[PDB]
């Protein structure tokens, strides 16, 4: 890779990351204003705030890392891998809950167990949202213990466990996200055709906007998980060479997700 | 102060029982769609509530029926024990999921009064977020009145001649073009009132009622279901 | 006290023109949407025309569209309705019904049997 | 004939107006010009009462100044203990649509009513622990807008039939009827001495009725629109009304004339609920703009603003001792407000 | 003659309304001010009661 190409990629990633930081700052500012106003915020803003702060910490963790690495200067107060993984997991969960929300409030299935579960989720929403941070802590144990073990070793045997362990961390939130998303697209899609005869054009327009937008939400995150999965697997690549090459590609995605979300927040329109 | 502690504990137990009963009541309540029948005396609104009561299980102030369609609960109420002053007791129906506005499309003399009533219901401050299921009724008598009898619609609405049947008319196979023109004209008058203001907040669902009762129940059910779809999608933000 | 005293009205040959003027006292005229409603003999109260708070929104019933023109003079606190090309179906008692609440666009209790914000009306007899 | 009676009525109206003008010498605004202003009072919400599934349409405090009763459109009458924010009784209602709510001075009864046109009186101190419908007063030909207990056995109810009624609960009939209002009677306030009571209707008029005699003594007309709220002055010689016209007005019974008109250019929403403070110095008014305003009853100054409700403020009542003001709104919530020294 | 009877009842009510004693507005203002000032000490909303004697605190 040409040095000029690498510097161009790092410029791209820096611009992307600055825009991400500004966007998350804007969302947290408007939602904090709403908090100070009445503290009246619907479940969807509950997770948006979480993802705004999660996206923000990660975003930062990223910057501490990249120059801590590519540049290599300040190679100490820079190795913030664990907090990045924690915030990302937080992130992979919160969006699943986000997605699971959507699958419960706009559901037409009337199964008695399904209705019971739907109200069980809707009733204890802050408690579940709280749980993600917790199950987030429960899930980084191995990596926390794993990374401590590797640091002790420094100062594939046992590492193989890290190498597969990192995945287990984020597969389950993504499994829930994928399941709930496909459920809502189906349900959304079954509903589409099934009410087409009713000539309800506003219903057609409303149902088309969200279905397409899930398809944007489903797409963008998924690509990023695969970005995170390839980063874990770590072969086909050479960050140190690439580095910024991925950096651009991975956060450029994260740019999509955030904007998608950014506009998606309802109370920001208000 | 052992007695005070005992009294406080008893109060807490009673409060817990009240909250449990309230949660069960909310279970029953939020799963029930409360529809408000609104219309004139000529319109078969009472006929509609009677037919919906006789079709399902069912249940002088307010005529209230409770029924189940596809395991979905509905609570339809007609306010018939009041006076003409409705600017104060209509405020009780600002949380209603849908207002079934039944119109007598056969009678043209009071069709303008029906349009005025629909306009006032649509532009209320307390009914801005309430969607209206329009229930153009007595369609058979409209067909009989426009097939012959020379009862022209242009005397009461002098825009009928300057009106063409919409391309999306999807009429019944045996409908005379004249009856399709008339029914539409009425539907589009109400729809013009609807889309004049408050299009985003709430929507009107025209329906050519006086068909088989099952069709009326099915249309009310589908209209209620979207209405809930719009509300939940606004709440979620996927709008 | 709220008063809406109508004026005008009389025996008019068909095709003639009248101008009913309702003088309003006791309330701020500008803040209230107003509406001319008529009651024909052996019939109920029927809404004829309405004027918004300034004049931006003016509406008429179909039976009188083009014939009648309704205006509001806020400075004099009066409401006029001009009848042109009268027809014998217009013989009625005309009342200036004020909308119950200020600063709104929905008028409910107008044309009700007993409304507190309308006047006694004037009798218009379009006959020869 | 009818013309002669109409002219005679107009002449009497003119004579009453002339007499009222003759009594008008110095306005209450000029009289209270030199008094020290009330100041900027601030009330914080000590207790938010939750549990209603629908909009609160009415509430009323008990004489104990601790227990209140609130009516919600879901068909629920909840008695709240403010001191401990606990629900004592949650009475299910036969008719979901309830617009009035009363608590008896003795605390042994509550009353509710609404679009069912029926005053349901519920006994609280029953032999068992279940609150049951003690009596269903019927006879009104319109929706029941306000209920106010008098002496545990007689109740005054204002309805949409343009008439009010004094009912004997034991017998269940109309002991007295009060006729004369042209529009819907919406608000009802009893005098502290129980002899008289003032009713505000939708004819832009407030009428003072004699309970034991059953005729209207005084008619007050200063509002441009329908009156929604009415509240007797603690003295008993004045009362304040709020209208959909974005004004409250203070009327005196001994002058037959309005004294002051609390209004502002910024306020466009109508007034729903009105109540005075313990001393009558503060007039608390609930509005459609999701807000409440505390006016100086002698100066027409907005002493304070109570802002905690996401929906229309439907009711607000000041306790008997003046300790706190409880405001119930359409957001399914009641908030108790009090001031801190 | 139903309208005549209603008008007669309205006229009778107006007559009962007119011939009553009406105190001057000045005296009404003075009495309202006196009542407001006398009970200003006992108004907990006008003069906020301390926290110790406030049940809602
Ligand atoms: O090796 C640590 C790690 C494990 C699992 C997921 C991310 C990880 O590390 C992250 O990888 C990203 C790849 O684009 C980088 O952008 C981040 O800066 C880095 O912290």
């Amino acid at each position: 890779i040409p040095i000029q190409l690498t510097v161009f990629f790092m410029i791209i990633y820096v611009l992307e990351s600055l825009t991400i930081i500004v966007q998350s700052s804007l969302i947290v500012a408007v939602l904090g204003r709403e908090w100070l106003q009445v503290r009246r915020l619907m479940p969807v803003d509950m997770i948006l705030i979480s993802l705004g702060i999660s996206r923000f910490c990660l975003q930062w963790a990223s910057m501490l890392n990249n120059f801590c690495s590519y540049f290599n200067l300040n190679y100490v107060l820079c190795n913030l891998t664990i907090t990045w993984e924690f915030f990302n997991i937080l992130t992979f969960w919160l969006n699943s809950l986000l997605t699971v929300f959507y699958c419960i409030k706009v559901s037409s299935f009337t199964h008695h167990i399904f209705l019971w579960l739907r109200w069980r989720i809707l009733r204890l929403f802050p408690w579940i949202l709280l749980g993600c941070l917790m199950i987030t802590c429960v899930t980084i144990i191995p990596s926390a213990i794993g990374n401590y073990i590797q640091i002790q070793l420094l100062t594939e045997n046992f590492h193989q466990y890290q190498f597969q362990a990192h995945t287990v961390a984020l597969v389950i939130p993504f499994i829930l996200f994928l399941a709930s998303t496909i459920f809502l697209m189906a349900s959304l899609t079954k509903q589409i055709q099934h009410h087409s005869t009713g000539h309800c054009n506003p219903s057609m327009k409303a149902r088309f906007t969200a279905l397409r937008s899930l398809a944007v939400l489903f797409i963008v995150f998924t690509s990023y998980f695969l970005t995170i999965l390839i980063t874990i697997i770590g072969t086909l690549f050479d960050k140190r060479c690439w580095l910024w090459v991925w950096e651009a590609f991975v956060y450029a995605f994260i740019l999509m997700h955030s904007t998608s979300l950014m506009l998606s927040s309802p109370t920001l329109k208000r | 102060t052992e007695d005070q502690r005992n009294e406080e504990k008893a109060q807490r137990e009673a409060n817990k029982k009240i909250e449990k009963q309230l949660q069960k009541d909310k279970q029953v309540y939020r799963a029930t769609h409360r529809l408000l029948l609104l219309g004139a005396d000529n319109s078969g609104k009472s006929t509609i509530v009677k037919q919906m009561r006789i079709l399902h299980g069912g249940s002088s102030g307010i005529f209230e029926t409770k029924f189940q369609v596809d395991k979905v609960n509905f609570h339809m109420f007609d306010v018939g024990g009041q006076r003409d002053e409705r600017r104060k007791w209509i405020q009780c129906f600002n949380d209603v999921t849908a207002i079934i506005f039944v119109v007598d499309s056969s009678d043209y003399n009071r069709l303008q009064e029906a349009l005025n009533d629909f306009k006032s219901i649509w532009n209320n401050r307390w009914l801005r977020t309430i969607s209206v299921i329009l229930f153009l009724n007595k369609q058979d008598l409209l067909a009989e009145k426009v097939l012959a009898g020379k009862s022209k619609i242009e005397d009461y609405f002098p825009e009928f001649a300057r009106y063409t049947t919409p391309e999306d008319a999807t009429p019944e196979p045996g409908e005379d073009p004249r009856v399709t023109r008339a029914k539409y004209f009425i539907r589009d008058e109400f729809l013009r009132i609807s889309t004049a203001s408050g299009d985003g907040r709430h929507y009107c669902y025209p329906h050519f009622t006086c068909a088989v009762d099952t069709q009326n129940v099915k249309f009310v059910f589908d209209a209620v279901t979207d209405i809930i779809i719009k509300e939940n999608l606004k709440d979620c933000g996927l709008f | 006290q709220v008063q809406l005293q109508e004026s005008g009205g009389g025996l008019v040959q068909p095709g003639g023109s009248l101008r009913l003027s309702c003088a309003a006292s006791g309330f701020t005229f500008s803040n209230y949407k107003m509406n001319w409603v008529r009651q024909a003999p052996g019939k109920g109260l029927e809404w004829v025309s309405d004027i918004s708070q300034s004049g931006a929104s003016i509406s008429y019933t179909g039976s009188v569209k083009g014939r009648f023109t309704i205006s509001r003079d806020n400075a004099k606190n009066t409401l006029y309705l001009q009848m042109n090309s009268l027809k014998p179906e217009d013989t009625a008692v005309y009342y200036c019904a004020r909308c119950p609440a200020p600063f709104t666009r929905d008028c409910f209790d107008v044309t009700s049997t007993t409304y507190a914000y309308r006047g006694q009306g004037t009798q218009v007899t379009v006959s020869s | 004939e009818l013309d002669q009676l109409r002219q005679e009525a107009e002449q009497l109206k003119n004579q009453i107006r002339d007499a009222r003008k003759a009594c008008a010498d110095a306005t209450l605004s000029q009289i209270t010009n030199n008094i020290d202003p009330v100041g900027r009072i601030q009330m914080r919400t000590r207790r938010t009462l939750r549990g209603h599934l629908a909009k609160i349409y009415a509430m009323h405090w008990g004489t104990d100044s601790r227990l209140l009763v609130s009516a919600s459109q879901d068909g629920k009458l909840i008695i709240w203990d403010s001191y401990t924010t606990n629900k004592v009784h949650a009475i299910p209602l036969r008719s979901s649509w309830v617009m009035t709510c009363a608590y008896a001075p003795s605390g042994n009864y509550v009353a509710c009513g609404g679009l069912d046109n029926i005053c349901s009186i519920y006994n609280l101190k029953t032999r068992e622990g279940n609150v049951r419908v003690s009596r269903e007063l019927a006879g009104h030909t319109g929706y029941l807008s306000c209920c106010r207990f008098l002496d545990d056995n007689q109740i005054v109810t204002s309805s949409g039939d343009t008439t009010c009624a004094l009912w004997d609960i034991e017998t269940g009939q109309q002991t007295t009827t009060f006729t004369g209002h042209t529009g819907d009677v919406m608000s009802l306030s009893l005098a502290p001495d129980t002899r008289l009571f003032v009713s505000g209707a939708c004819d832009a008029s407030a009428k003072l009725w004699d309970v034991r005699e059953g005729m209207c003594r005084q008619t007050f007309t200063g509002h441009e629109s329908d009156i929604n709220a009415i509240c007797f002055f603690p003295n008993g010689n004045a009362f304040a009304t709020g209208s959909d016209d974005a004004t409250c007005r203070l009327f005196d019974l001994r002058a037959d004339q309005e004294l002051m008109t609390y209004s502002h250019d910024n306020i466009i929403c109508g007034i729903t609920s009105v109540s005075f403070s313990k001393s009558g110095r503060l007039l608390l008014a609930g509005y459609d703009d999701f807000n409440c305003n505390v006016w100086d009853a002698l100066k027409a100054d907005r002493a304070g603003v109570l802002a905690g409700h996401d929906n229309r403020v439907s009711c607000l009542g000041v306790t008997d001792d003046g300790m706190a003001v409880a405001t119930g709104s359409w957001d399914s919530f009641l908030k108790i407000w009090n001031g801190s020294s | 003659t139903a309208s005549i009877a209603q008008a007669r009842k309205l006229v009778e009510q107006l007559k009962m309304e007119a011939n009553i004693d009406r105190i001057k507005v000045s005296k009404a203002a003075a009495d309202l001010m006196a009542y407001c000032e006398a009970h200003a000490k006992e108004d907990p909303l006008l003069t906020p009661v301390p926290a110790s004697e406030n049940p809602f605190r």
